[PDB]
């Protein structure tokens, strides 16, 4: 089922004739273009203040990694490697030993931040929940250097994001 | 009805604290709306709403001028607001 | 003390069109769901004095293939022309009062625009050409018609002084009598100033930017400065030429308000043309100059030759 | 060039200003994604085709998914095509506007593309409450989708869509009658209907042509 | 010192004016310009700001690598990048730019742009959101705040 | 907003004032604050050299009146 | 002589911007930075080469048509002769003529431009 956009014909009467002529003398379909701009003028800008106004986001967004703890202080991680296998831009980098108390962690937890999509497949694959993605975005950097996460900054970023973290998990964990 | 927005505007110069505040707000957060004051953070950050604007205006947030090391009175970002009133202030949930 | 009227003249000229292009940039942004500058300085006020200063400490760069002369030589042309172009203006006084100040006027155009011919052609660069070749094309299209409007409505003043319009419009704008003249004027305007819909000597879409593509810094702030005062001086000739303000000879304060506030109506009439139509194309913008405008302007000269015979209104001052 | 899309060299022979010959040169944008998906298990082959047309993201999702799920012999259930067809439609509404937009923009009307582009943000919301991203989603998967919708994006979607009927009227009291448009695009690339079946054209540009097809 | 006092002003201006007009290049290669495209939108409203976009390189500021760089495209980014007149700026947006992101093994793919052009801001994402970007903008103008050319210039 | 557009056109008006009003006052200044005399034909120019000659300190501007003719 | 000084004063200060403009900041001029620009690549040709002119009948038109222009500025004095009939008939006679090259060339399809 199909219709048709431009196969109307314009009637050819005195009146309808005049009324093109006076449209082709006196512009009125332009004047109607400048009366939608002008019209436009008077309405309120969809503008934000930021940075002091921010935009809408959801508990699901995907932003700066993080490695989270138990409740005791313990780290999730138990170096199971899912999260590097899984991931489509192999961004993730994991080596493993028994700790000095026979506990399965990792030795080395490295995140290549301009090599990950933030895609959100490592949190899909963990089982712990021992990597999120967090809600922060505003991370830019001034060198190449600093975006290359290892251990050490991504359990900082547990540490420092763990308020909002377990919200937004709390929020969602019943559509995961 | 235009007398009604000029006391609209006298009322944002007085609900500022002065032409002093009016002035700091101007040329700190280029803003001089009033709004209810939700909280403030341990490290000066106030936090506004208003119900009455469109969804993006409707909450906000004068930063403090001084964080941990530096002076903030005009390098203000978006990376001094604290997790929890981060989760508030990008509408990620409806409570404080 | 003439050398003081010079500088009071030019200098807020200058500021004027500092604060133009602040003007375009907000009612753009108003009639495009936003704001504008609203950051640098309260309203974005210091925004055009943060502009110059960048673009007057900036870098500029001489082309290996430019010929220097030309290439130095067109901004200078195009700010000194921009500037020149103000002295007959009756506000209600001109700075220099002229018999034939129209003629001066048109003349005076008609150099301008060898500042973006000689730009174009000596950038040496492929779309610098192409955009000082449209500039030919806009010119052929828009300057007959240009001074054939103008002499049918000088018709009714009686001599080429631009001071003697004041008298014409004392109890009537000059549009109740010309206004189809007026709309074709308008245009032409619009095509003399190559502003949208006939930006096509620059060309953003489709030529980069056009003549002056190779330009930076300093330079093109000059072409930027020149372009914006000729849009301001051109919609000033308008306001006097077509919407005349009634002057006291004891108040002249008066005609300096009422002139100064049609001559911004224009210009945001300008800027709200610029922000409603698409672009024309250069052969389409010929076309419609010589086959539209050309036949009624020729018809309506010969109209306004014959009415002031026929009811005998012929003005004075032969 | 503001109208070569970033990428795009094209290479004109010119007479005067008139366009003699038009050779593209492509492959500035070749990232070799096809041989990388060799490389990658299904589920991780699809980010790429997010990244493939990223104006129209989960349309090529869906395309991925059901590639996959015919050589798989399974069957999404039909929530998921209800979603997958409701976000497919939202993908089209946001390629339209692009497309429109950008056109208006390239020929000189450039107001446009400020009125319809806060609609896109509206639609990148959508996006982002139903993935977590604004624009690479990798929402759809064989299978069916990731997630359940939250509850309440149903409401905000017929919010939107009850009020986008006015922005398509104010585009169109804009573009679709004034003589500057139409001499800009009446009888500009004319293609005949034959021409376009024999070059492999598709969609709106067999569409235009008076071909009566829609896959 | 008087002198000391007078560069340090100077500095100050020539900052203020170089950061409070932005003028990036019309540049963009993929998925992250249409993000770059929302910034410019009217919710973010990047001209609020003073960045307005410029297509020719001699009359702009700021490139920002908004998208994947390829071998083919290469050379065409290091000449309009050349062609910039100085003082400049390079802004790289999105994981291809910064380092190669999704293609980052690829034959065809430089892993990143910073082989390229000296690179003053990354910002991360894929796509980083207008927000982000935004973000990076401001503190690349942070940044330019922190030059002291003519002190420096005094001192030696 | 709208009105936010309004302090730079201010601006820009004030800017539009200066011009005319100065050359005014200036044709004030320098013309015994009578509006300085427009010669567009040689006998207006003739009527301002013989001010000139008669005024007695070289300045077409001093009007003599009645009171010349003693 | 006013005239004079105001042209001077204006093409002073446009030569001083000028001067300001290349003597104030700092210059790193290098064969790259100085190259012309085709948006990515080196141009293939000379911009010194023959550029077609599709328009030219409408160009050379012009120049005649730039001429009655002058034949009609002086319209406003010829208004006040005493014979007003004698100038009206040439007057309207010249605007005929024009009227009529304008309509043989459109007829002859001498606007539109070459292909
Ligand atoms: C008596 C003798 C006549 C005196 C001539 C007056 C001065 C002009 C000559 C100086 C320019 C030459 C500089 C040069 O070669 O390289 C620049 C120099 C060397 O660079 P380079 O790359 O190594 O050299 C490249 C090649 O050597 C060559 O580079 P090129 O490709 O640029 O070569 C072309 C250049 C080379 O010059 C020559 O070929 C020889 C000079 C003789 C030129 C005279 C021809 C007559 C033209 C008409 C009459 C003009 C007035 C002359 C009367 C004098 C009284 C005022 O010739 C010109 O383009 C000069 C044109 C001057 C006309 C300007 C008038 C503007 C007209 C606007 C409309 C007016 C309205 C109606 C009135 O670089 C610089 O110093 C920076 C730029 C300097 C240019 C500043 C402006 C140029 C002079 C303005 C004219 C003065 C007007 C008042
Ligand atoms: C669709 O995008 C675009 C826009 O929209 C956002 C634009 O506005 C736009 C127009 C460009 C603007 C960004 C304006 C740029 C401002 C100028 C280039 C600066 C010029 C101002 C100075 C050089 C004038 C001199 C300043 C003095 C203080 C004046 C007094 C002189 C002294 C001697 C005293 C363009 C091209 C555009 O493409
Ligand atoms: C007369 C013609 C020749 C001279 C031409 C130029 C004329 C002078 C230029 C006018 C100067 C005004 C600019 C001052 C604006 C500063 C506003 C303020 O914002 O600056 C703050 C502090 O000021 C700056 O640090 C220094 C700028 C002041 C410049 C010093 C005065 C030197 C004047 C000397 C003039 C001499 C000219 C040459 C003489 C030969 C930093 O705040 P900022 O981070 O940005 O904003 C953050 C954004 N927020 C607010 C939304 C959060
Ligand atoms: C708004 C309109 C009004 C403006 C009014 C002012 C007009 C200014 C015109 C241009 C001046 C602005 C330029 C900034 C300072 C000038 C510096 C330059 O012109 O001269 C320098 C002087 O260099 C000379 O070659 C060496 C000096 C020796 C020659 C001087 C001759 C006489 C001096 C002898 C000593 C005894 C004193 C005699 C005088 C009383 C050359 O420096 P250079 O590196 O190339 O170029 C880059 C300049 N940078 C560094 C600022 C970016
Ligand atoms: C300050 C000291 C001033 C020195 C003046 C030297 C002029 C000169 O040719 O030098 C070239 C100089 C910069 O070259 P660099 O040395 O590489 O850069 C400086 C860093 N070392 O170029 C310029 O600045 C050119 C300036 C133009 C001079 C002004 C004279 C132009 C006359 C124009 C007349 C035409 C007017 C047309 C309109 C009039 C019609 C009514
Ligand atoms: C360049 C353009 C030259 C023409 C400028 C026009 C000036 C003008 O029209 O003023 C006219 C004015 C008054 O005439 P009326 O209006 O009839 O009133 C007299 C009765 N009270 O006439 C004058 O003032 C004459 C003054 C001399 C004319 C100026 C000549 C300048 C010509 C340009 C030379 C440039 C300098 C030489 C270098 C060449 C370029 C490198
Ligand atoms: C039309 C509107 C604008 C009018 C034009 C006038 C603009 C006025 C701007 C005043 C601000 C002061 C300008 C300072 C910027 C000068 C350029 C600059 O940054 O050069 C830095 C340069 C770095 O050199 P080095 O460190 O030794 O070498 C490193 C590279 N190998 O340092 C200098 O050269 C110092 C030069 C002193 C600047 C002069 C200050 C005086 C200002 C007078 C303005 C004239 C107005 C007329
Ligand atoms: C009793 C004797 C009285 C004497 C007779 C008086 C009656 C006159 C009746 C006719 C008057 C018509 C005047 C208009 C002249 C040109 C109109 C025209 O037809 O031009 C159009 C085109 O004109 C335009 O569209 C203009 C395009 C540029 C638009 C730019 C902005 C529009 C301006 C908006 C506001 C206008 C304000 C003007 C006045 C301002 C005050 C000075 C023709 O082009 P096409 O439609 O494409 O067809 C060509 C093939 N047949
Ligand atoms: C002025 C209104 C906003 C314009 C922003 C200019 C962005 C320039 C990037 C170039 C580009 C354009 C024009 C473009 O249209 C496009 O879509 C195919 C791209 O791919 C994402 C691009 O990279
Ligand atoms: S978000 Fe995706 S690309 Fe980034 S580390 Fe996790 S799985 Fe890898
Ligand atoms: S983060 Fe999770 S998936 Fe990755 S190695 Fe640790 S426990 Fe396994
Ligand atoms: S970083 Fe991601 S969104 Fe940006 S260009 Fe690369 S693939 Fe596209």
């Amino acid at each position: 089922t199909y219709k048709f956009v431009n196969m109307r014909e314009p009637s050819m009467d005195m009146k309808s004739v005049t009324d093109r002529a006076a449209q082709t003398l006196l512009w009125t379909e332009l004047v109607r273009g400048l009366g939608m701009t002008l019209s436009y003028l008077f309405r309120e800008p969809a503008t934000i203040n930021y940075p002091f106004e921010k935009g809408p986001l959801s508990p699901r967004f995907r932003g700066e990694h993080a490695l989270r703890r138990y409740p005791s202080g313990e780290e999730r991680c138990i170096a199971c490697k899912l999260c590097e296998a899984v991931c489509p831009a192999q961004a993730i980098t994991i080596e493993a030993e028994p700790r000095a108390d026979g506990s399965r962690r990792t030795t080395r937890y490295d995140i290549d931040m301009t090599k990950c999509i933030y895609c959100g497949f490592c949190q899909e694959a963990c089982p712990v929940d021992a990597i999120v993605e967090g809600p922060n975005f505003e991370f830019s950097t001034e060198t190449h250097e600093e975006l290359l996460y290892n251990k050490e900054k991504l359990l900082n970023n547990g540490d420092k994001w763990e308020a909002e973290i377990a919200a937004n998990i709390q929020a969602d964990y019943l559509y995961r | 009805e235009l007398v009604q927005v000029l006391r609209r505007g006298l009322q944002q110069v007085s609900g500022h604290g002065g032409l002093r505040g009016y002035l700091r707000v101007l040329f700190r957060a280029n803003d001089v709306r009033v709004g209810t004051l939700v909280g403030e953070d341990k490290y000066g950050n106030k936090y506004y709403e208003d119900n009455k604007q469109f969804f993006g205006r409707h909450r906000w947030v004068i930063y403090t001028t001084e964080m941990n090391g530096r002076d903030t009175f005009w390098d203000v970002d978006g990376s001094m607001v604290p997790p929890e009133w981060h989760r508030w202030l990008h509408c990620m949930t409806d409570d404080p | 003390m003439f050398m003081i009227n010079i500088l009071s003249l030019i200098i807020p000229i200058l500021l004027a069109v500092a604060f133009l292009t602040l003007v375009e940039r907000k009612v753009l942004g108003y009639m495009q769901l936003r704001k504008g500058p609203n950051v640098v300085g309260p309203y974005g006020l210091l925004q055009p004095i943060a502009d110059a200063l960048k673009l007057f400490t900036k870098e500029p760069l001489r082309p290996a293939t430019s010929s220097i002369s030309m290439f130095i030589i067109a901004p200078i042309l195009a700010l000194s022309l921009a500037l020149t172009m103000w002295v007959p203006l009756p506000m209600p006084y001109p700075l220099i009062n002229m018999n034939l100040g129209v003629l001066f006027m048109l003349a005076m155009s008609s150099l301008a625009v060898y500042s973006i011919l000689w730009s174009g052609w000596a950038s040496n660069s492929k779309y610098a050409l192409i955009g000082a070749l449209r500039a030919v094309a806009q010119t052929i299209s828009y300057e007959v018609t240009l001074a054939i409007i103008l002499l049918s409505v000088l018709l009714m003043n009686g001599s080429y002084t631009l001071s003697t319009l004041i008298t014409t419009q004392e109890h009537i704008w000059m549009i109740f009598t010309s206004w189809p003249l007026a709309m074709m004027w308008f245009i032409s305007t619009l095509a003399e100033t190559n502003r949208a819909p006939f930006d096509l000597t620059e060309g953003e879409s489709e030529l980069v930017s056009g003549f002056n593509v190779e330009y930076a810094a300093g330079p093109f702030a000059m072409f930027f400065m020149a372009e914006y005062a000729n849009i301001i001086m051109m919609n000033a000739f308008t306001a006097i030429l077509f919407l005349g303000a009634s002057h006291d000879p004891h108040t002249p304060e008066l005609y300096t308000i009422n002139f100064v506030l049609k001559t911004l109506a224009l210009t945001i009439t300008f800027l709200w043309i610029r922000a409603s139509y698409p672009r024309f194309r250069y052969d389409q913008l010929m076309h419609l100059l010589w086959k539209s405008f050309l036949p009624l302007t020729l018809a309506l000269c010969m109209w306004h030759i014959s009415l002031p015979i026929m009811t005998a209104s012929i003005p004075p001052q032969s | 060039h503001p109208a070569a899309h970033g990428v795009l060299r094209l290479v004109m022979e010119l007479s005067g200003e008139m366009v003699r010959k038009c050779d593209p040169h492509i492959g500035l944008l070749h990232r070799g994604t096809e041989k990388l998906i060799e490389y990658k298990t299904y589920l991780q082959a699809l980010p790429y085709f997010d990244r493939l047309d990223y104006v129209s993201m989960m349309c090529n999702e869906q395309a991925y998914s059901l590639a996959v799920e015919k050589l798989l012999n399974i069957q999404p259930p039909p929530r998921a095509q209800w979603i997958r067809v409701l976000f497919g439609e939202i993908t089209r509404l946001l390629n339209h506007i692009m497309a429109v937009t950008t056109h208006a923009l390239d020929i000189g009307a450039m107001t446009p593309f400020f009125w319809m582009f806060e609609e896109r943000e509206k639609m990148f919301e959508f996006y982002e409450r139903v993935s977590g991203a604004r624009m690479h989603a990798a929402y759809i998967r064989p299978g069916g989708v990731h997630q359940d919708l939250p509850l309440g994006l149903l409401d905000d979607i017929y919010e939107f869509s009850k009020n986008f009927s006015f922005r398509i009227d104010e585009l169109e009291e804009m573009l679709t009658n004034n003589r500057i448009w139409r001499n800009r695009t009446v009888d500009i690339g004319v293609v005949t209907a034959e021409d376009a079946l024999n070059y492999g054209f598709s969609g709106v540009m067999l569409r235009g042509s008076g071909i009566q097809w829609d896959l | 010192s008087r002198g000391e006092y007078v560069v340090a002003k100077l500095d100050d201006l020539v900052n203020w004016a170089r950061r409070s007009s932005l003028w990036p290049m019309t540049f963009g290669l993929a998925c992250c310009a249409v993000e770059m495209m929302h910034m410019a939108a009217p919710r973010y409203d990047m001209d609020r700001f003073g960045v307005v976009f410029r297509a020719s390189p001699r009359q702009s500021d700021v490139m920002i690598v908004a998208g994947t760089l390829t071998n083919k495209m290469a050379p065409a980014l290091r000449k309009v990048y050349d062609q910039m007149p100085e003082p400049r700026y390079v802004v790289s947006m999105g994981s291809c730019a910064n380092g190669g992101g999704y293609y980052h093994y690829s034959y065809s793919v430089v892993r990143g742009c910073d082989r390229i052009v000296p690179v003053d801001i990354y910002v991360p994402g894929c796509p980083p959101t207008a927000e982000a970007l935004l973000y990076g903008i401001l503190q690349l103008q942070r940044k330019i705040k922190r030059e002291k050319r003519l002190r420096i210039w005094y001192r030696r | 907003m709208w009105f936010e557009i309004l302090p730079g056109i201010a601006v820009m008006a004030a800017c539009l004032f200066i011009p005319g009003m100065a050359t005014a006052h200036i044709h004030k200044f320098t013309n015994g604050g009578k509006e300085k005399r427009v010669a567009h034909f040689s006998y207006q120019w003739n009527l301002m050299e013989r001010d000139r000659r008669i005024s007695g300190v070289n300045r077409y501007h001093v009007t003599k009146g009645l009171e010349n003719i003693d | 002589m006013n005239i004079m000084l105001t042209l001077l004063t204006n093409v002073t200060l446009a030569s001083l911007l000028v001067l300001i403009a290349f003597w104030l900041p700092q210059l790193n001029a290098y064969s790259e930075k100085t190259s012309p620009y085709e948006c990515g690549f080196d141009p293939m040709g000379s911009a010194r080469l023959p550029f077609s002119m599709k328009f030219f009948l409408v160009a050379i038109t012009f120049l005649l048509f730039d001429l009655e222009i002058a034949l009609l500025l002086p319209l406003p004095w010829a208004s006040q002769t005493n014979n007003l009939k004698t100038m009206l008939t040439m007057a309207l006679f010249l605007l005929i003529l024009l009227a009529a090259s304008l309509a043989y060339e459109w007829t002859q399809k001498g606007l539109e431009w070459a292909e």
